[PDB]
């Protein structure tokens, strides 16, 4: 039969933070160290089940580069979920998080669920962003927060199922 | 996922790590390896430090930024590592100037003043055209360094952390009568667990001070008995050759190749014998070399004893039927084959009896590995004398010598890339004469003959032996 819900979730963030690999690890449990730049958008999907209700998660990995930026702003439309991904080894990607927040609040819904993701946690010795600071920033702006690693699959499904169940909670409570 | 399966497999050592770091143009890979460097044992990465810093200096900033965190951390950990880094960065730059100055600025003052003092002393001996005059002024100059000791000063050519406390100036000697003459010195030090932890020892103020041509052990006993620090169980004696006017970079490369080939032959259970001596590059025109004890050049042997090498073997180790002569002959054969393979692979030129050393056991030890690979001033030869020592052309030991060469050659083939890598990475942006040709690496690769079978390698060894005579 039919799904109970079709959740639209977009992956946004600076180019190179590891969105495509987070997506590939969540949907196909695969990883590639030599992943090339995403051209426009990449589509993956996964059906989860929450509270007896079936929910198909349509996930769109958007391109971090400006080249396809406008095209990535058309996938903000109708999106109930958004993962703002940065790199813990590159501080600049953490700096642009606010900009991604602004753009997300410019081209998407105001009631969208935002999950702050700090990818590449396996690179312990290359860390440029402390967890406490990022958590503080996430809590200060009413965002979810989690540090992931697509390489060793740490907190990937945790992040996705977290934002998905949160979305389901928000949808159900408003009904 | 294959590559990730590889990087996390048991096959992933510092060698392959640096290989991929050198070849890959993927930022994720560079970052992964840059973080992975922290997971390797310090002594494993230390051997490849010159390659790493060379990559930092003469390659794109992605590689350099990938390597930089590890180098910074290690520099924060070890002051010796900081010194080595500053030296190698200075010597191989003609980018890392800022990093070098950052390392020097941090503490390193006593060490730099010490080294500069030694080099200054080395330079001041030019006004004396003789070995003995030079030696006299050397002892005089060194007699004025002990007043500045002890201090946060050490010899990087030692395999342990320590503080320099004394210098038996009377025991020092200049090695030749050339302009920038290298000089040998002995240094009394005190070994600690960690140099960065323990501070400097206190100072404590004509029987022993006579310089004789005695063995290393007797030198140690003599110097220690007359030393104010000698009663300490902490006390240990070191020895270094200071070269104030000698580029030792090619020597360092050759040292790495030697260590590698040694490791390979040990792994493949091939009884070849070589003796790599530590090299300390201080600049592009100066450095230090840890000498091999109880060993004198073949020339010095045939000059002091005035005998042929075989005669000297019969005088020093006994007649043909003695155990000592047989053992010494075995050592001679194995060392000869080993350094034959070394000279063939590295294309070592300027080979004479002034460069070939001889120790008490009967090993030969090639030194002064300048003019290798492409650079040429005269390669290694098999003189009648060496064959006479090995017992003749049709002898068992000569056949065993050739067979040792073949075995070591096959062993080298089975681990060729690990040797080629060392040279290939150092070639990057190098102004060294040993890279004068545009195809040094190609020729090096060709000298391994990977396309040949074992029979063809046998024929190759036969041709090589025939040609070297
Ligand atoms: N160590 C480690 N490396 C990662 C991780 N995730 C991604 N990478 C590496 O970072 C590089 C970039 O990852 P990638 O997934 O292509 O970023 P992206 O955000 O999708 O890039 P784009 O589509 O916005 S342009 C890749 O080479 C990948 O190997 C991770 O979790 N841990
Ligand atoms: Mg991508």
């Amino acid at each position: 039969d039919e799904y109970d819900y079709l959740f639209k979730v977009v992956l946004i963030g600076d180019s190179g933070v590891g969105k495509s690999n987070l997506l590939s690890r969540f949907t196909r449990n695969e990883f590639n160290l030599e992943s090339k730049s995403t051209i426009g958008v990449e589509f993956a999907t996964r059906s989860i089940q929450v509270d007896g209700k079936t929910i198909k998660a349509q996930i769109w990995d958007t391109a971090g580069l400006e080249r396809y930026r406008a095209i990535t702003s058309a996938y903000y439309r109708g999106a109930v979920g958004a993962l703002l991904v940065y790199d813990i080894a590159k501080h600049l990607t953490y700096e642009n998080v606010e900009r991604w927040l602004k753009e997300l609040r410019d081209h998407a819904d105001s009631n969208i669920v935002i999950m702050l993701v700090g990818n590449k946690s396996d690179l312990r010795h290359l860390r440029a962003v402390p967890t406490d600071e990022a958590r503080a920033f996430a809590e200060k702006n009413g965002l979810s927060f989690i540090e992931t690693s697509a390489l060793d699959s740490t907190n990937v499904e945790a992040a996705f199922q977290t934002i998905l169940t949160e979305i389901y909670r928000i949808v159900s409570q408003k009904q | 996922s294959w590559l990730l399966r590889l990087f996390e497999s048991k096959l992933f050592d510092i060698s392959m790590a640096i290989s991929y770091l050198y070849n890959s143009k993927e930022p994720g890979v560079q970052a992964y390896i840059g973080n992975r460097l922290f997971c390797f044992r310090n002594e494993d990465v230390d051997f490849y430090l010159p390659q790493l810093l060379n990559m930092y200096i003469h390659m794109d900033e992605d590689v350099g930024d990938a390597i930089k965190p590890y180098i910074v951390h290690r520099c924060r950990q070890s002051i010796n590592f900081s010194l080595q880094c500053a030296l190698l960065l200075g010597a191989y730059s003609s980018r890392g100037t800022k990093l070098r100055k950052l390392i020097l600025s941090d503490r390193l003052a006593p060490e730099r003043e010490f080294i500069k003092s030694l080099m200054a002393i080395g330079k001041r001996l030019a006004t004396l055209p003789t070995k003995e005059q030079k030696t006299q002024r050397l002892i005089s100059e060194l007699s004025l360094l002990n007043h500045k000791l002890p201090a946060r000063v050490w010899l990087p050519t030692a395999g342990f952390d320590h503080h320099v406390v004394r210098v038996p100036h009377t025991q020092a000697v200049v090695l030749n009568s050339k302009d920038k003459a290298p000089y040998l010195i002995y240094v009394e030090v005190l070994e600690c667990e960690n140099f960065d932890t323990t501070s400097v020892p206190a100072r404590i103020p004509d029987p022993s001070a006579v310089a004789l041509k005695e063995p290393w052990q007797e030198k140690v006993r003599r110097i220690r008995e007359g030393s104010p620090y000698g009663h300490l169980p902490n006390w240990r004696l070191l020895s270094v050759i200071v070269k104030c006017g000698d580029d030792l970079r090619q020597e360092l490369l050759a040292f790495q190749v030697l260590k590698q080939l040694q490791s390979i032959w040990e792994q493949e259970r091939v009884p070849l014998w070589i003796k790599p001596y530590k090299i300390l590059v201080i600049s592009a025109d100066s450095g230090m070399i840890e000498p091999v004890v109880n060993a004198v050049s073949i020339h010095q042997v045939k000059k002091q004893s005035q005998l042929s090498l075989l005669d000297y073997f019969l005088q020093e180790h006994g007649s043909y039927t003695t155990e000592a002569f047989l053992s010494a002959q075995r050592n001679f054969v194995q060392s000869c084959a080993g350094y034959c393979l070394v000279c063939y692979l590295l294309q070592v030129k300027d080979r004479h009896n002034g460069n070939i050393l001889l120790d008490a056991e009967g090993h030969i030890i090639h030194i002064d590995f300048g003019f290798i690979l492409s650079s040429s001033p005269s390669a290694f030869k098999l003189t009648t004398e060496f064959v006479d020592v090995m017992g003749g052309l049709d002898g068992d030991m000569f056949n065993y010598y050739k067979m040792l060469m073949l075995q070591g050659l096959i062993a080298a083939r089975k681990h060729m890339d690990k040797v080629v890598q060392i040279v290939e990475i150092m070639q990057q942006g190098s102004q060294l004469p040993c890279f004068h040709g545009s195809s040094t690496i190609r020729n090096l690769k060709e000298r391994f003959h990977m396309s040949m079978t074992e029979e063809q390698l046998q024929l190759l060894v036969e041709q090589m032996v025939d040609g070297s005579m």
